[PDB]
């Protein structure tokens, strides 16, 4: 599963978390089994417009 | 063999908070075995955290739960708690109250009977 989260967003978004972005986008089991890949794309999924 | 086990309580702990935990026995076993909770991380393999005997004589406690796990069985209802002191913020955890038939603890690897989780979490 891929998607994008901001920087004050990255503890956010983590198994057990609350918030608009843990619990209104994508919550994560308290036993999940796999893996996170969180890197920055500021020069592609950001406008400078 | 077959033995059901009542576990109970749980709820929402802060951060150096404690629980009172309990789990009652019923039905008929190989052996009087020794009741406790047998605890997995959030993500993480099952664990042993703590044992009490059936006759009120044998303790166990472990590194992670040292200082802050505390086991004792009612002689009442027999239902054996988990009395708590500051328990940390990470035991986010569910904790499955398992059964040992068996009158010592060699290795706590072979767990013959399973019961009930109690999941709660450590946040204010």
């Amino acid at each position: 599963d891929s998607f994008v989260i901001r920087g004050n967003e990255v503890s956010q978004i983590a198994p057990g978390q609350t918030g608009n972005i843990a619990d209104y986008n994508y919550k994560l089991p308290d036993d999940f089994t796999g893996c996170v890949i969180a890197w920055n794309s500021n020069k592609l999924d950001s406008k400078v417009g | 063999s077959a033995v059901q086990l009542q576990a109970s309580g749980g709820g929402f702990v802060q951060p150096g908070g404690s629980l009172r935990l309990s789990c009652a026995a019923s039905g008929w076993a190989e052996t009087f075995g020794h009741m406790g909770w047998f605890r997995q991380a959030p993500g993480k393999e099952r664990e042993f955290v703590s044992a009490i005997d059936w006759w009120d004589t044998v303790h166990y406690y472990a590194d992670s739960v040292k200082g802050r796990f505390t086991i004792s069985r009612d002689n009442s209802k027999n239902t054996v708690y988990l009395q708590m002191n500051s328990l940390r913020a990470e035991d986010t955890a569910t904790y499955y109250c398992a059964y040992w038939d068996m009158d010592y603890l060699q290795n706590s690897i072979p767990v013959d009977y399973w019961g009930q989780g109690t999941q709660v979490t450590v946040s204010s």
